[PDB]
């Protein structure tokens, strides 16, 4: 009674497309949800959760002692304690992180981060630090002079336990995105030596912590390269037999 | 903000079984439990990338949307004239679990009026249906930190609910006298999916389906 | 004293303090399923004993007892459903190294929690940091964290308390030794 | 007059499917249903008598 | 006076690939990387006509509306005999920039989740599907004055950004024993076209697709 | 449910049609348009240039 | 004094001058890249070197000095955008003539803009007719003229100010010689 013509296009199965099913046992009530404490529903306030970096950049340094930098009573003035590279999808500190993990799903970022410096050293520990950051364009200062000539905070950690410093909004893909890195640097110098009572350890640790802020984006999920499609996993016809 | 929604970040199409039979009469006894028909339990742990992606929240509660796109080669044998290929009718059935499984093409359990079925044909828009949620508890539990029997031989990890059930597919038409090959492409697409408890993501490859054991 | 209440919510007081562990210099970690702890052991145990089916939430206080000279970080993670895997083989877990009791289990590869995650982003739990130059104590609260309304906790763990040293002990002296006490109380105490 | 497309899973016989159907034999006046005494809707009545 | 709208002017679909392939089971190690699927990076500098009358516009912001009309043509070889066009299945994969890119038509990325595949058969209405708007920048750069990459070595004229996507097609189908030879039409018509910043036309036949030299 | 018939002229591919297509890779914010100065509408006030 | 104000919109006061070129019977033409030039020589250039992003908008002034005895014709074309090409070869233009400097460049096949296009069809652009008859002076303003809201000067050029002589400068002794001063002032002097 009505009269139809097919579109181009039609009899298609395309694999991104948002269309009622018919459904396979009808009349059958699913249990009732209650409710569970904790829901997520949008991935953003996942990546506001702050999470360890390997600020120990050494190829030697495995496992758990990648997770800490130590400061020495031998470090010396004027030493590049540790360099943070701020290139999200990129392998370094930031790669195994919570934002790291979840970006990596995705294929354009952009947002501002917060970075946060724990001192684990003894209560009576003293001494002080400088944190420099560099904007993307431009080279990661190598002494403390050159340092000191860029925006920098200097960290007394002998009365402050914790440091956070705020990286401006940056948006990853204009910055190259295979331009055919370099997104910026976070450094840290030894303003002075590390002062311990004798009883006392000499050396103290050092650990850091990211995550995003409230103004992160996340746009084209992709497929994530972590982990790969293993040949076979050892029980994998059990669910064909 | 609405692309880094639950929601849109695992709902995607992906192909989770992809299994070929052979169809020619198998006059003699051989290739048993396969002769004729494909049989697949309905799981997510099967493919490494989809795994993963749901192994990042506890509990999860969702509908899924089966789409069975299937193909006909020429029988790699034989006379070579292409002759055509035939318009081959197939049953999808769903068996949810505490039902019985049908274990030969010419099984009465086929027949079933329990279970329910999907009749189509090779040369039609792939067949698609969507699954309720049908667990006992109120979401499924990706982990589980216990053991599924009362007595200590259960197994670790495997939690007696869940289960969604099994997925047959035979073809319907009697042995034509030229056998062919049938190659399954199954796609499962979570609906209306509710998270909860988000966990860290997984490194260390998997070594195993059943289990999360690592080789560190 | 600033206790955390996990996911946020809020839902008697017997407080069973476990025996104190030993924090050295090479420790790696100490771990306990809360169901299969706590029970056996006292009231809430002979209810356990007594009933198929039990309501919790718990309160878990971390004590350390350390003087001014000593250092280190400590990690308190509560897990919830931490299935854990084996190492180098691809059978499951038992259920004699799954159920350690009261005792509890120490962690072999504390950098990938026995599960093959990342100890970095363990953070996403509800969790709490013991430095020891600012705070000794953390205080947990956890919710009841199940999909159905009913389970058997002679079976299946509900929560597992993790404490992991991410920065060792160290002294001058290095015969180092800091005790750390854990306490677990129930909530509501329903038994049924 | 009206442009459609076909969806996929169209032209599939589903077992368990509520569509109205093609009456056959139309225009034909079924007996008229009477009160017959007791009347099962529910099988959950039927499972209450001990 | 609607006729010449720039929408009007600009949205006019056109082939933009005319590209074939071959199908037939290459037992030797032969023709890589086209032996049963073509791939297109999506561009509109391929023909002369539609790039003069896109170069009027320093920038442009559109939809691709994306048409594959595919035709089958009887193997021009072997047995005569019409014994008919087999129903092949075709896949259609839309590759966005910063994806990967198939090589061969087994490789495991015609599986993956996040690209979006359209499935369709070779007797049914053209498949169709639009690509939206896929530019990190508020518009396209039909002309760019500028070197991409911070090397003096970057290209010029090329911009990083743009570059839309790869455009991937393969048969679904096991090789037949009877190879055949598959013509894939595929057509481009842009949707919501907004224009900015008009330019002179251009004389001068082109020379290159990179650049825009002339021989003067 | 609701009885149709097939128009001639259906399924056929007409170059020049103005019809609503499926989204490939829909709930993907494209980038917002922002203001750049000069823009054509119409292709008249391009040929009002001496 | 009567500015063209390119597109229709309106968004500090170096006016860096540039060197003057000589206008001779038989030139060419003269090209500058804006953000290619107007760097490396002044506050503006120190600023672009060290900020990765800036804003502009520029103010170009361009004057000739003749009497009322020289004749000719000046059209002053800023070009949006304007990718050169190459001549006779098919490879790309390379780093070295393309960012040319503060000196500019000269245009050798001014008839197609060393593009292809048409210099007939040049006036699409904003432009100023400078005819040595009624006037000796042009002063065009520039908006953003940008897909993005932020660039980098050193590998993009936003604008590419052109100056043709469309008639030949003449006088009644072949020794004819005009100069051309061409003066440019950041707008809104942004760095960021």
């Amino acid at each position: 009674g009505v009269p139809t013509y097919l579109l181009p296009g039609s009899g298609q199965f395309l694999t991104t497309d948002d269309h009622s099913s018919a459904p396979v046992l009808p009349c059958f009530n699913p249990t009732p949800e209650m409710h569970i404490p904790g829901q997520v529903r949008n991935m953003l306030e996942v990546v506001q959760v702050e999470s360890m970096m390997e600020i120990n950049n050494t190829e030697s340094a495995v496992g758990m002692e990648r997770l800490k930098v130590d400061i020495s009573a031998l470090t010396d003035v004027d030493q590049l304690l540790f360099n943070i590279p701020l290139d999200i999808q990129l392998d370094g500190p930031l790669r195994n992180t919570l934002v790291g993990n979840i970006s990596r799903y995705y294929t354009h970022w952009s947002g501002s981060l917060e970075m946060t410096f724990m001192f684990c050293g003894s209560f009576m520990a003293t001494g002080k630090l400088i944190l420099c950051y560099t904007p993307p364009g431009g080279s990661c200062p190598t002494t403390r002079e050159t340092a000191m000539l860029g925006t920098h905070i200097v960290w007394d950690f002998g009365l402050q336990s914790s440091i956070t410093l705020i990286i401006p909004w940056i948006s990853g893909s204009h910055y190259r995105m295979f331009n055919n890195a370099n997104v910026g640097y976070v450094t840290c110098f030894m303003q002075t030596n590390l002062i311990v009572p004798s009883e006392s350890s000499d050396t103290c640790s050092l650990i850091g912590f990211i995550a995003a802020k409230d103004d992160f984006s996340l746009r084209l999920m992709r497929d994530s390269p972590d982990i790969g499609q293993i040949d076979h996993l050892h029980g994998a016809e059990a669910a064909y037999q | 903000v609405s692309e880094t929604l639950v929601e849109n970040f695992l709902s995607r199409a992906a192909l989770v079984s992809k299994r070929s039979f052979e169809y020619k009469d198998h006059t003699s006894s051989t290739a048993q439990t396969d002769k004729n028909f494909f049989k697949w339990t309905i799981n997510t742990r099967s493919f490494v990338q989809l795994r993963r992606k749901l192994e990042l929240f506890t509990y999860l509660r969702f509908d899924a949307e089966i789409t069975i796109l299937t193909t006909v080669a020429v029988n790699g044998s034989n006379n070579n004239t292409y002759v055509g290929l035939p318009d081959l009718t197939l049953q999808a059935m769903f068996v949810p679990t505490g039902a019985l499984t049908p274990e030969k093409q010419d099984s009465f359990h086929w027949q079933s009026g329990s279970n329910a079925s999907v009749f189509f044909k090779i040369s039609d828009p792939p067949a698609r249906m969507t699954i309720p949620f049908m667990c006992i508890n109120s979401a499924y539990s990706v982990f589980y930190d216990g053991f599924a029997g009362f007595e200590k031989t259960g197994l670790y990890g495997i939690n007696p609910a869940d289960t969604i059930g099994n997925l047959c597919v035979r073809i319907v038409n009697e042995h034509q006298p030229v056998g062919f090959t049938v190659t399954v492409r199954v796609y499962m697409k979570p609906k209306h999916i509710k998270a909860w408890a988000p966990r860290p993501p997984r490194t260390l490859p998997y070594m195993s389906i059943a289990n999360a054991n690592y080789k560190g | 004293a600033n206790y955390c209440c996990a996911y946020g919510e809020w839902p008697t007081d017997r407080f069973y303090t476990l025996r104190s562990v030993k924090w050295e210099a090479t420790s790696t970690g100490w771990w306990w399923k809360l169901p299969d702890a706590l029970n056996n052991i006292g009231m809430f145990g002979q209810n356990v004993q007594h009933h198929y089916l039990y309501r919790s939430g718990f309160l878990i206080h971390v004590q350390c007892n350390a003087t001014k000279f000593h250092q280190g970080a400590l990690l308190v993670v509560a897990i919830p459903e931490h299935q854990r895997g084996a190492h180098n083989t691809t059978t499951s877990p038992g259920f004699d190294d799954i159920m350690k009791g009261e005792a509890g289990g120490t962690f072999n590869h504390p950098y990938v929690l026995d599960d093959g995650t990342s100890l970095a982003c363990a953070t996403i739990f509800p969790h709490q940091w013991i430095n020891l130059r600012t705070n000794n104590s953390a205080t947990i609260v956890l919710p009841w964290m199940n999909a159905a309304p009913m389970d058997f906790p002679l079976r299946h763990n509900q929560w597992t308390l993790a404490i992991i040293p991410v920065v060792p002990l160290g002294t001058r002296t290095m015969s180092s030794m800091v005790p750390i006490t854990v306490s677990i109380a129930p909530m509501c105490c329903e038994f049924n």
